[PDB]
RNA sequence: AAGCAGCUUUACAGAUCAAUGGCGGAGGGAGGUCAACAUCAAGAACUGUGGGCCUUUGCCUAUAGAACUUAUAACGAACAUGGUUCUUGCCUUUUACCAGAACCAUCCGGGUGUUGUCUCCAUAGAAACAGGUAAAGCUGUCCGUUACUGUGGGCUUGCCAUAUUUUUUGGAACUUUUC
């Protein structure tokens, strides 16, 4: 989602040029910067045990403005007459 | 618009005639746009030099209106 | 305008100004003002009655002068030329 | 073969001006003013001049079509054909020049631009020197460099006022892309990095300091000369001058007034973005992209230019120099720069009284000028001179003292006759011009001429004056010799390949030991000859003309050395003593405090606003007692003293003779001082000079009887020999040259220079900038001397030409060599490079085989011992204890 | 109007039509925008290279050109307890320096210093990517009633409402290329003076190349060399052409055929002649 | 830059409808795989014109004009060959060769400047007259609008504040001696 992913970077940009923050947030902020020319390749590595298509794509689509249910009662006992 | 340059003289005695005939020679403390200069311990010549002067006051101030010329006595 | 222009030329060149009194102060020119109030080094003064003395440094306010004497080689000045 | 320069009188192009009113304008000092152009490495300097070099002059002949054009550089300044070929001012220039400022006030400026490499820190202290103020040239994508901070920290040092151009606005645009208010954060980002290191003065564009500028596209302009333009029309006359002061620096605008914060429901811009980036980049944008048509009504709807029909059939980059030169139309807003900073009120008597010594100021009938440099130009050889009193006829005859010799003629001026100083005739006085010298009959008081006649009576500086009664002798100052910034560390030593042609090499040494001033050639004692350089690329053109220019004989060259100081580590029945026993003469030896160390580095002594310089340090000897005892915790004794600072080095009486006749020691205290003068240039070790070494002059022995004639011709031998067993008494050690490194690289090449860092021997790095807005960092870091053979190269190779780095000594970094010096067993292997361990024995065995001082068949080792100097019986007495190998 | 007429001489063309040409021409381009590329691999260097008889790695091979080296002083100069080792002096070091790292160098040419370091942003992977816009790998840039003017007052070319045209994009990138396509006008040339694939051996190959077809870099470089070293200059007074100067006699006419007809001719005259 | 004034033109109603004055006009425009003749590598370099010195040359001084080519130096963003001489390479002799130099040439090409020619498109003339060069309104005579207004366009313009101390909304007025 390159295209939305940049407009994210460019207000973020804004943060740090045009506006005064507090210091110790402000390194790590930068730090962001100076990835994003090294390319991430430091947030890259993990367990991808799965093909792309042994994993059944099922790609979530939920939006976090969604009540979502909050289903904590199955993590309760019960009494199964199934 | 543009203020004169007297900057190097302040503090200096300086001799000056205003308007017709009269001569002033007093130390300068303050200039303006319309060269209104107002000096202290103001004294006006005249032909005898102990005789005819008279001071004038503590504090004098000039409209910039009748100052012909202004020469400083002094470094 | 010109003729002020000229007179920033004029400066630290010996000049010429005589005063609407009718004196006559010749000498270096210190600094000059678009005023045209101009205060003179090392001036030559010649009083309305011709009384000449010397004195080390003056001013004069520019409403006062009735003519001011510039250098002659001002005259082909860049700035003059019209096109 | 050495440069290109119109010799003939009629081919001198002629000017806009008729030059004849310029040279009318140099009998008012007030109304001339100098300045000298200085800047980084390809800052834009040299293009820069030459913006007012065709403005000024109506046809130039060695400009081209391509020149004419956006396509190649006029390097009018530039005229050495080795200039021309690398590509880089060496040597330097200038051209004297009528500018108008924004009320149209015709001034003679007197311009002189300096090479920007960090090797030629030499010719630009001439350009300090020389100069009123200087036009400090910043490109926009660098910034603010550490070779920056120096040329701010030089002119604060010179009493030399500074104006500040910002270059390189095409890069900014057309390289980087960035969006308009990103480049105003990127100029924002270098004014307040200029603002920190300018301790004193605020900069800005309000202030008139700042100029901005892209000079391959030819323009330049401050935010006053763009109002008084295009926007003075629009608004009353009594609001152009506070508008301006509205235009920079975070205050909005819209429909009419100006508030600080943002307005609401409008995007806005700063005001300086608004009507000065967003303007400026429309015409970068339309230039390249709008249709001939559509623009040229835009040009006149708004700037009121009119496009020729010969421009529009331009190609795409002289089009937009083309409409770039028609806006922005004169560079009058660079001298209304020039004219509005420079004060001589408050500026030129300390100018004067930092260039020679502080006194009242010379009467008008002393004729007196400072002989800059020797200038080899156009086929002759002139004399680059600034006349400070008088006037200079031709025909004339002056004294003209070498400033070396001003130290001494300076102090014997005091007196609490005859035969003082060679006279030579003005033969030609002359107006550097770029390619031409325009011939004068005079020189009055404030300007920069040539004059041919002067060069044979000096080297490498000089002091002119023409005193008319001996009275007036008095009064007269002398110049110091001149601070060239960085010391010549970088050692060559040649001899001629044919021995025949050796009085051939020698008239061309003198030449380029008057020729190049930061150079320091000496003579072994072997017939060897010692050039002391800058740099790689300073020995390199220095070697052209040598080989080219000047002898063209064919020289055999060794490999890079170095100079190596000598010190000690330690403080350490000490005594010496000569074969007769009438003198015997106990020093003792102590490492100085690095605080010590690095202030007289500094060439001043002291700290927090209280300082005295090394000249008049002796003259203040209760003072002095104040400084030493105060800031570094001496004792009152030792303060009271001491007798010498020699460069880097100082003695201390410490005797009881001194309690019992002090006066009899002071009729030969000028002479163990001339004597100590005699050990520290050439120390005990290897004949390299001494640095760091705090000498007590424990004893002396007075023999019965006095003889003036024998005593006094004995003891400076014997102090030069004394100093040596305290040297050598306190665990010698060796030291080397520490450059200090300036990498430019792009930030994902920077682990290629730090694996590169590791491969030399003493290297790190230090400090890693993120240069804001680019692409690449800037890395400073350090570098030994001898380490840095083919640095500059190694690095370029191996980032593929997006690596760069200045090598240069400004700071006087002497570290000490990790070896002992006193290794009998050291493994040396040869042909390649000896390990860490042995690099103390190996530099010294090296360099007493190329003096000569120790003599073998292939390689004996006779090292820097304590025998030969003290008794051999004595020296037995030291093995048996081990203190001495 | 894009030429001056059918004697077809002197183009001149618009920016799109310009930006159109140079987009088709990216398999046969130059490719390369800074001259640091070319530090060492220029033919300042390569004249060095062949007057030093050293040899840049990937530059080409020559004759001694002082091939009497072999004398030599017996003298304590260059002994090795004289010399201090402490970097091998490379053949990169040598031609960077001339007069410095070479004992004895004659015919060698001053060489180019840097140029500045080029920080040119392209933007290749959108079309939708605006002309003007903060790159990523540029660091930030981290930091940080009274007075009227009459209403209606705006800055310059504020009735011109976009900064960015469709076409700024385009003459940005013919603004850094090379030559020709930074231009937009021009004369003619030859068919035989368009060297296609000069610029291709004038350019480091890769390390991926087989050795059969690096040395075809390297013999094509020998002969770029050769040709710059020398220069033979045409001689002005030559106004007599031969096709000229047959026209002019009564026994040569004038006409147009078709090529593969004009070559079918010279082979039976050709074959006519020789038989 | 809207607006007013000044200026320059303009469709013009004019004043004059004379002597005038200004600009334009007194044998085109675009071209051609057309031609001829000059010219294209040198103190960073050219030529015309006036003045002075020496006795034409040269120098000095004043002025006008400089197309094309050239600075990481060359008409060509391109790139072959030949001759001689020196030094190598191949190794029966020669030719043809090997590959570096130095000095010279030939060949394929290019720019610019005039003039002639050719092709296509042309028509207001007042393009009327008289002189002459290597060139032409080159000059004289001349004709078109016309030199002084008002309307309509453009700006080499006003400084957008026009009465309250440095300029243009008055410190002015009156009387007296000498000669
Ligand atoms: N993009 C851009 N490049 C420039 C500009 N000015 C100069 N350059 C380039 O930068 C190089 C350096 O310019 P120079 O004229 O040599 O400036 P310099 O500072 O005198 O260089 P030095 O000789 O080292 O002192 C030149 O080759 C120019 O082509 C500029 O304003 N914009
Ligand atoms: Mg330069
Ligand atoms: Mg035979």
């Amino acid at each position: 989602s390159k295209k939305t992913h940049d407009m994210i970077w460019e207000k973020l940009r804004y943060i740090l040029q045009t506006q005064e923050l507090s210091s110790t947030l402000r390194e790590s902020l930068e730090t962001l910067f100076e990835i994003r020319q090294k390319d991430y390749k430091s947030g890259s590595q993990g367990l991808f045990i799965l093909d792309p298509t042994s994993y059944t794509v099922h790609t979530h689509s939920y939006i976090v403005s969604d009540e979502d249910e909050a289903n904590k009662e199955l993590g309760n006992f019960e009494k199964c007459e199934n | 618009v543009s203020t004169p340059e007297l900057k190097k003289y302040m503090d200096k005695k300086i001799l000056l005639n205003i308007n017709g005939s009269r001569k002033v020679a007093g130390i300068l403390r303050g200039y303006d746009i319309f060269l209104n200069v107002v000096l202290d311990d103001a004294m006006e010549i005249n032909g005898e030099d102990p005789a005819n002067n008279h001071q004038l006051g503590l504090q004098t101030v000039i409209r910039g209106n009748s100052i012909i010329s202004l020469e400083a006595l002094d470094a | 305008g010109i003729p002020v222009k000229l007179l920033n030329e004029a400066q630290g060149h010996i000049v010429s100004l005589e005063l609407t009194t009718g004196a006559t102060y010749r000498g270096k020119l210190v600094e000059s003002e678009d005023s045209m109030n101009v205060q003179l080094r090392d001036v030559i003064a010649t009083e309305p009655q011709g009384a000449v003395t010397h004195m080390d440094q003056i001013f004069v306010r520019g409403s006062q002068i009735k003519f001011i004497v510039v250098p002659d080689l001002l005259k082909n000045a860049p700035l003059f030329k019209k096109n | 073969e050495h440069t290109i320069f119109t010799q003939l009188k009629k081919n001198i192009p002629k000017t806009r001006y008729n030059r004849d009113y310029m040279l009318s304008m140099a009998n008012i000092p007030e109304r001339i003013i100098n300045v000298g152009v200085i800047g980084p490495l390809h800052s834009g300097k040299t293009s820069l001049m030459d913006l007012l070099v065709i403005d000024s002059h109506k046809r130039i002949p060695d400009m081209s079509k391509n020149v004419e054009l956006g396509w190649k550089p006029l390097r009018y300044l530039d005229n050495l054909k080795q200039e021309i070929d690398r590509g880089l001012s060496i040597k330097l220039n200038g051209s004297t020049l009528l500018c108008t400022d924004l009320e149209s006030k015709s001034r003679m400026i007197n311009f002189l631009d300096a090479p920007g490499h960090v090797n030629f820190m030499d010719e630009t202290a001439v350009a300090l020197a020389a100069s009123d103020l200087v036009l400090i040239v910043i490109d926009v994508v660098e910034g603010v460099t550490f070779v920056v901070e120096q040329l701010i920290k030089q002119s604060i040092k010179n009493n030399v006022a500074m104006c500040f151009v910002i270059n390189k606005l095409d890069r900014l645009i057309l390289d980087l892309k960035l969006p308009p208010m990103d480049a105003y954060l990127k100029l924002n980002h270098i004014i307040a990095n200029i603002n920190s290191f300018t301790k004193g003065n605020v900069f800005s564009p309000i202030d008139n300091n700042i100029i901005f500028a892209s000079t391959k596209l030819g323009f330049t302009f401050t935010i006053k000369e763009f109002v008084s333009y295009y926007y003075a029309h629009s608004i009353p006359s009594s609001k152009i001058d506070d508008f301006t002061t509205r235009l920079w620096g975070s205050v909005y605008y819209h429909k009419g007034n100006f508030r600080t914060k943002p307005f609401e429901n409008v995007e806005k811009y700063p005001t300086f973005v608004e009507f000065i980036l967003i303007p400026l980049y429309k015409i970068f944008s339309y230039a390249l992209s709008m249709e001939k048509d559509k623009l040229k009504n835009l040009l006149r709807s708004n700037f009121r230019v009119n496009l020729s029909q010969e421009a529009l059939q331009y190609d795409p980059q002289p089009f937009l120099k083309h409409v770039l030169q028609l806006i922005f139309r004169q560079q009058t807003g660079l001298v209304d720069a020039i004219t509005r900073c420079y004060q001589p009120f408050e500026l030129f008597d300390n100018k004067t009284a930092h260039l020679s010594i502080p006194g009242k100021s010379t009467p008008e009938g002393t004729l007196w000028a400072h002989v800059l440099k020797t200038v080899d130009y156009g086929g002759a050889e002139w004399s680059l001179v600034r006349i400070y009193s008088g006037l200079l006829k031709r025909g004339d005859t002056v004294r003209i003292l070498d400033t070396s010799q001003s130290e001494s003629r300076q102090k014997r001026q005091l007196h609490d006759e005859d035969d003082e100083t060679p006279s030579c005739e003005v033969e030609e006085i002359g107006l550097l011009g770029g390619r031409y010298v325009y011939p004068v009959h005079e020189a009055h008081k404030g300007q920069i001429v040539l004059i041919k006649g002067i060069s044979s009576a000096y080297i490498k500086s000089a002091t002119l004056y023409s005193v008319k009664s001996k009275e007036d002798m008095k009064q007269l100052k002398f110049f110091k010799p001149l601070d060239y910034i960085t010391e010549a560390v970088f050692k060559i030593v040649l001899q001629p390949l044919l021995p025949r042609e050796l009085p051939k090499l020698l008239d061309a040494l003198n030449k380029i030991s008057k020729y190049y001033p930061g150079v320091i050639i000496k003579v072994e004692e072997s017939g060897e000859h010692v050039i002391l350089g800058n740099g790689e690329l300073y020995m390199d053109c220095l070697l052209y003309d040598l080989r080219a220019s000047y002898a063209k004989i064919e020289i055999k060259i060794s490999d890079p050395l170095t100079v190596f100081s000598e010190s000690c580590s330690n403080e350490s029945s000490r005594l010496g003593e000569e074969n007769l026993p009438g003198l015997s003469i106990s020093v003792a030896a102590e490492p100085m405090d690095s605080k010590m160390i690095q202030d007289l580095s500094r060439n001043t002594l002291g700290k927090g606003q209280n300082c005295l310089d090394i000249d008049g340090i002796m003259d203040n000897p209760r003072k002095l007692s104040k400084i030493l005892r105060t800031e570094y915790g001496w004792d009152s004794l030792a303060s009271r003293n001491v007798w010498s600072f020699y460069n880097g080095n100082v003695l201390i009486n410490d005797t009881l003779p001194d309690e019992i006749s002090p006066e009899l020691l002071s009729k030969y205290k000028e002479q163990i001082i001339q004597g100590f003068y005699w050990a520290v240039k050439e120390g005990p070790l290897a004949e390299e000079p001494i640095y760091g070494v705090q000498y007590k002059l424990l004893s002396i022995s007075v023999p019965s009887d006095v003889n003036i004639d024998v005593m006094k011709s004995q003891i400076i031998p014997l102090m030069k020999k004394a100093c040596y067993v305290g040297l050598l008494t306190a665990i010698p050690i060796l030291l080397e040259p520490i450059y200090e490194v300036d990498i430019t690289v792009h930030a994902p090449l920077l682990p290629i220079v730090e694996e590169l860092m590791k491969k030399r021997r003493g290297s790190r790095i230090y400090k890693t900038i993120k240069v804001a807005g680019t692409p690449l960092l800037e890395v400073r870091g350090q570098v030994p001397v001898i380490e840095s053979a083919g640095f500059e190269t190694d690095l370029r190779l191996s980032t593929n030409g997006l690596g760069m780095c200045q090598l240069y000594f400004w700071h006087k970094i002497w570290r000490k060599v990790p070896g002992d010096v006193l290794d009998k067993d050291a493994f040396i292997p040869k042909l390649k490079p000896a390990p860490i361990n042995s690099l103390s024995r190996d530099f010294v065995m090296k360099t007493r085989r190329r003096k000569g001082i120790s003599t073998g068949g292939f390689m004996s080792n006779d090292g820097p011992t304590l025998e030969k100097y003290i008794s051999a019986e004595l020296y037995a007495q030291l093995r048996e204890n081990g203190l001495v190998p | 109007k894009k030429v001056n007429g059918t004697s077809y001489k002197k183009w001149s063309f618009d920016l799109p039509e310009m930006s159109n040409l140079y987009r088709l021409s990216t398999p046969l381009r130059d490719e390369v925008t800074d001259k640091n590329y070319y530090y060492l691999f220029d033919k300042k260097s390569f004249f060095n290279g062949k007057a030093l008889n050293n040899a840049i790695p990937g530059g080409p091979k020559f004759e001694p050109l002082y091939p009497r080296e072999e004398e030599e002083d017996y003298n304590e100069f260059n002994s090795i307890d004289r010399v201090i080792f402490r970097v091998p002096i490379r053949s990169e070091y040598k031609v960077a320096f001339p007069h410095l790292y070479n004992s004895r160098p004659r015919s060698v040419r001053i060489p180019w210093y840097n140029n500045p370091v080029s920080c040119i942003i392209q933007n290749d992977e959108e079309y939708d990517t605006p002309a003007l816009f903060f790159d990523p790998s540029l660091n930030p840039i981290p930091h940080f009633g009274d007075f009227t003017l009459p209403e209606d007052f705006a800055p310059l070319l504020a009735e011109e409402e976009e900064l960015i045209l469709p076409n700024t994009k385009d003459a940005m990138s013919l603004y850094h290329s090379p030559f020709p396509f930074n231009r937009t006008k021009g004369k003619m040339v030859r068919a035989q003076d368009v060297a296609l694939a000069k610029k291709w051996f004038l350019q480091h190959p890769d390390e991926e190349y087989p050795v059969k077809v690096k040395v075809s870099y390297q013999k094509l470089l020998k002969n770029y060399v050769l040709n710059e070293l020398h220069p033979t200059l045409p001689t002005n007074h030559n106004k007599t052409k031969l096709l000229k100067s047959l026209k002019n006699t009564k026994y040569f006419q004038q006409t147009t055929i078709d090529w593969v007809e004009a070559g079918l001719q010279l082979c039976r005259q050709g074959h006519n002649m020789l038989n």
